[PDB]
RNA sequence: GUUGGGCACUCUAAGUUGACUGCCGGUGACAAACCGGAGGAAGGUGGGGAUGACGUCAAAUCAUCAUGCCCCUUAUGAUUUGGGCUACACACGUGCUACAAUGGACAAUACAAAGGGCAGCGAAACCGCGAGGUCAAGCAAAUCCCAUAAAGUUGUUCUCAGUUCGGAUUGUAGUCUGCAACUCGACUACAUGAAGCUGGAAUCGCUAGUAAUCGUAGAUCAGCAUGCUACGGUGAAUACGUUCC
RNA sequence: AACCUUACCAAAUCUUGACAUCCUUUGACAACUCUAGAGAUAGAGCCUUCCGGACAAAGUGACAGGUGGUGCAU
């Protein structure tokens, strides 16, 4: 595919192919980009910067395979995996983030991921915990 | 496993419609003459070997041209029967019709004259196999790459019902070019009714 | 009716209400017709109307203007 | 109060309005172009001299009580001659030809599920 | 002096005459951001220049029809991409490695009975 | 311009086709000024069944009638021209059309 | 009780309302092509046979 | 682009070319074949259909038709009117509408395809809030009509509520069709405004212009479609991989 | 699936019949009105005209008719 417009990144565009419902580009374009103005407007710097970094925070190294009971047994994830499940994480978690408009959900949750906290890193952290709980079965 | 009539698969690609005139709109009367026509012709069809009829249609004119392989006993012998076909034929679709006889020779290798045959045998209370038999024979003498032919329902009078088929050559059905001769009949016996089924493979050619 | 050009009734029906003007007051007056309407010209003359099995007599009020035989012949006998 | 209800505060004067039984969004704008007052108003920042034009407006229309019980008096007209639409509202049953079969939750209440 | 194209994506059909000049481009008598919203699809239209280093150099004209304006634009892409060659036919292998002068096949299949689409089945269910 | 104008409607391209030859080399042989000829879309309507007796609703059986299109124009007519046209009576399965 | 509703059809009925179609050889209500007047199994019968011109199995 | 003019371009549609592991390298029993590459609009049966072997299920159909045997034949046949196939304590299946801010309402504005049309398609103008009505143009088609595509975009508003959500139900008044809309058509205007805040155990579809979503068209048809068949617009996510069902 | 469709039910009606082939009387035919009927229907008309085939009825017994059963006879 391709890098987006106003940024020239690759991430931003398979972001909106995500938040993109029934095939909507243009207005999850128009909330990506204001959601990337809202976040240059509270914690003044670069909305990619910013971004990147959230997605460096949430975006995993572990991950389990179920399979046997049943066992689930931890594994490396892919590096495409890895951004797949990042920009999917924080989507979903920013549309259960529960305020008005999904450009201030998505901009609280990068910018809590930028701080290392949210509902993103929180299910990082879990599928962590529960992959070394199960180490043992590698 | 439920396969189709290959004449249906093949019209307009290496035969044409029997068929062979226009209306923009009055098919709800031309079609029925058509069909009309094609019963009338049971006078002829019930003796005379009638392969197929095809229709034309002008402003003037309607030109029928009938095939057959006893065309002897549709003209009559210098022109009466055809002229008798004419009067009853023009009163019923009050409109000039001139036919053409044509002759297929070698009777013994067209689809729906063995059907006919085998039919009418099968009335005269014969042997099922022996006509599957002697007519793939005879098809094979006159030269044909491939025959099959299937009959069903009570064979011998049993009690139910049976499909034997027999073949000798090749019936690509699934080749497109392949000008496949189908034709199917039924023999009203007594004690129910079989149904025949044959199939010619004469060699390759085109209509272009 | 639906719409406004005229209102229907069957002619063998009014043809016949009219001639029972009189209101001898000992008639009924018996009819398949469940399509029609019940005009102000109708008020007090019992009509029987064939529900499909039976005729149904029913009695005619002021109330039963814009309505229809059919709507007081029931058919479904559902209890 | 306006028809007896004190109708919501903080929004606009239609949708307040529509709050009033028998007063929907088509009477609420033509009540509106009548009493000269933008909708885009709100009842509580009103001046209630437009207050009272849209009082009197709406004094020549049948509302709250009235369209109540003229409702039901037309239903009960009904009822009482048994006609297939009173049988139907007796019986609380659907009225405009639907299908009482596997749906008509509505006019039926919820479901009673008898054993096959 | 002109150079011409007759670009086609998704029944749509674009006809481009590059010409020498700004950067003004104007699709069916209008100019490009007034005819189309986005502009990933003005970054599509323009991404074939960007691969020869011509992006200020020319000028375009589009005479265009068919569909709707994502892949309407991608015809114009591909129209003013085949039309580059006929400007400079050497740039073929650029757009070559790139994959720019595929008109994409990739056309909207055929509902077929049976199926409420082109590959959706009902929802089955055994019992 | 004074011109004649043909419509031929027929079932079948590679019959229409030999029609439109034949009264096009009639027109510029017993005449001039011949336009060529001209496709037009080609109609086609489609007639869906279902292949069955009694039930089956799922299988289907789809027939297309297809309905080819050809007009040519005779510019500026000569009277041989048009009886050379005009006493030719063929085919059948094509619908002539002739408009003056 | 086919024939007779055969002739009933063919006949004119008090109101043009209650005219309706069926096959002409197939005394059959239903699927009925009003442009040939036939249903659907004898529609296919006939173009199989290749007596209905212009049509031709699609796709 | 209408008209004078050109048929260049698009397009239309007949003929043709094209793609065949055809070529380059490597692998491999040197063979088939695989992997990659070039060229080329396209590459590895390009994509999608049509085509369904012998036969299994005594599967379905005697209500398409035809037909053996059996049965009724002043009635199991035939004619009309009216009713019913539309019932209603309940259960199952298939779908539609929604349970809303990626949204609703209003206003302006933009880009399609495939199809139908003769006693039928009904432009414009006018009346009607709207369903629609009067007159009446063109049109047997690449002419004219059906037919403004909608989602989209640009603005404003509403600001998290059982709500300006949803639009069931019922009341009144009307429009079209028709021999007539009670049972039993659709549609409109007004009024009302229910259930429903994304669904338990279970379970379905889909591998790309697909799924998803938005409109459109047509057969049947006087009239009636959330159904069927067909069309385009926007447009994904993922495929680690075969341990499990 | 408003009527018809519709095969079912109620009421009302017919019994070579709603439909076909035959004999003969015949004949060209009727359309279109009015009374009564719910309608089928009869009943008055209206003057229909051999173009020996054809339309139209009428007596006739052969006969028709059956969406009636068996899809485990086909
Ligand atoms: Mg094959
Ligand atoms: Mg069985
Ligand atoms: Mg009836
Ligand atoms: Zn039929």
């Amino acid at each position: 595919v391709l890098p987006d417009p106003i940024h020239n990144s690759k991430l931003v565009t398979k972001l909106i192919n995500k938040i993109m419902l029934d095939g909507k580009r243009g207005t999850a374009q128009r909330i990506l980009y204001s959601a990337f103005d809202l976040v240059e407007q509270r914690s003044g710097r670069d909305a990619l910067e910013v971004f990147e970094e959230a997605i460096n925070n949430i975006m995993p190294v572990l991950e389990v395979k179920a399979r046997r009971s049943n066992y689930q047994v931890p594994v490396e994830v892919r590096p495409e995996r890895r951004t797949t499940l990042g920009l999917r994480w924080l989507v979903n978690y920013a549309r259960l983030r529960g305020e008005k408009t999904m450009e201030d959900r998505l901009a609280n949750e990068i910018l809590d991921a930028a701080n290392n906290t949210g509902g993103a890193v929180k299910k990082r952290e879990d599928t962590h915990k529960m992959a070394e709980a199960n180490k043992a079965f590698a | 496993g439920q396969k189709i009539n290959p004449i249906g698969l093949r019209v307009g690609i290496i035969r044409d419609w029997e068929a062979k005139w226009y209306a923009e709109k009055d098919f709800a009367s031309l079609l029925h003459e058509d069909l009309k026509i094609r019963k009338f012709i049971d006078n002829e069809l019930k003796e005379a070997s009638v392969s197929h009829v095809e229709i034309e249609r002008a402003a003037n004119r309607i030109n029928i041209a009938i095939h057959t392989g006893k065309p002897g006993m549709v003209i009559g012998k210098g022109g009466s029967e055809i002229e008798k076909l004419r009067n009853k034929l023009n009163a019923l679709t009050d409109k000039k019709v001139h036919i053409n006889v044509i002759e297929i020779k070698k009777v013994d290798l067209d689809a729906r004259l063995v059907a006919e045959n085998i039919a009418r045998q099968l009335e005269n209370r014969a042997s099922f196999r022996r006509v599957q038999k002697q007519a793939i024979t005879r098809a094979m003498k006159l030269g044909a790459k491939g025959i099959k032919t299937q009959v069903s329902g009570r064979l011998g009078g049993a009690d139910i019902a049976r499909a034997e088929q027999y073949s000798e050559g090749t019936v690509p059905l699934h080749t497109l070019r392949a000008d496949i001769d189908y034709a199917h009949a039924e023999a009203d016996t007594t004690y129910g009714k079989l149904g025949v089924k044959v199939w010619i493979y004469r060699g390759e050619v085109l209509p272009t | 009716r639906s719409i406004k050009k005229g209102p229907f009734v069957d002619e063998h029906l009014m043809k016949k209400v009219e001639a029972q003007e009189g209101s001898e007051k000992k008639q009924v007056i018996k009819t398949w017709s469940r399509r029609s309407t019940i005009f102000p010209n109708f008020i007090g003359h019992t009509f029987a109307v064939y529900d499909g099995r039976k005729h149904v007599p029913v009695y005619v009020t002021e109330d039963m203007v814009g309505h229809k035989l059919g709507e007081f012949a029931p058919t479904r006998t559902f209890k | 109060r306006i028809a007896g209800v004190d109708i919501p505060r903080e929004k606009r004067v239609v949708i307040s309005l529509t709050y009033i039984y028998g007063i929907g969004t088509s009477t609420a704008q033509k009540i509106l172009e009548e009493a000269n007052v933008s909708a885009d108003t709100r009842v509580k920042d009103l001046t209630d001299d437009e207050l009272g034009r849209i009082r009197e407006v709406v004094d020549g229309y049948k509302v709250e009580g009235d369209l109540r019980r003229e409702t039901n008096l037309n239903i009960k007209r009904l009822m009482e001659i048994s006609s297939y639409r009173g049988i139907r509202h007796r019986r609380g049953l659907p009225v405009r030809g639907q299908k009482t079969k596997n749906n008509a939750r509505t006019r039926k209440g919820p479901v009673k599920t008898v054993a096959n | 002096v002109e150079y011409r194209g007759t670009g086609r994506r998704k029944n749509s059909v674009a006809r481009v005459r590059l010409v020498p000049g700004e950067g003004n481009i104007t699709v069916n008598n209008r100019d490009v951001r007034e005819y189309l919203p986005f502009e990933s699809l003005i970054l599509d239209l323009n991404q074939p220049f960007d691969v020869t280093e011509t992006k200020g150099n020319y000028d375009v004209l589009v005479n265009v029809h068919g569909g709707g304006f994502t892949g309407q634009a991608q015809a114009i892409r591909h129209g003013i991409a085949r039309a580059l060659l006929e400007a400079d036919p050497e740039y073929r292998g650029s757009l070559k490695r790139a994959g720019l002068l595929t008109r994409d096949p990739r056309m909207k299949e055929r509902k077929k009975p049976g199926l409420k689409a082109a590959r959706r089945s009902p929802q089955f269910s055994k019992r | 311009k004074q011109k004649i104008r043909i419509r031929l409607k027929a079932y079948d391209h590679r019959v229409i086709d030999q029609s439109a030859e034949k009264i096009v080399e009639t027109a510029k042989r017993s005449g001039a000024d011949v336009s060529g000829p001209i496709p037009l879309p080609t109609e086609k309507s489609v007639y869906t069944i279902i292949r069955a007796v009694h039930k089956y609703k799922d299988s289907r059986e789809q027939f297309e009638q297809r309905t080819h299109k050809r007009l040519i124009d005779i510019v500026n007519p000569t009277p041989k021209t048009v009886d050379a046209l005009m006493g030719l009576n063929l085919p059948s399965g094509v619908d002539i059309e002739i408009k003056l | 009780a086919k024939t007779s509703m055969v002739a009933k059809q063919q006949k004119k009925q008090k109101y043009a309302v209650r005219e309706y179609t069926r096959c002409e050889r197939c005394g059959r209500p239903h699927s009925v092509y009003r442009k040939f007047k036939l249903c659907r199994i004898c529609f296919r019968e006939l173009a199989y046979k290749g007596q209905i011109p212009g049509v031709r199995k699609s796709w």
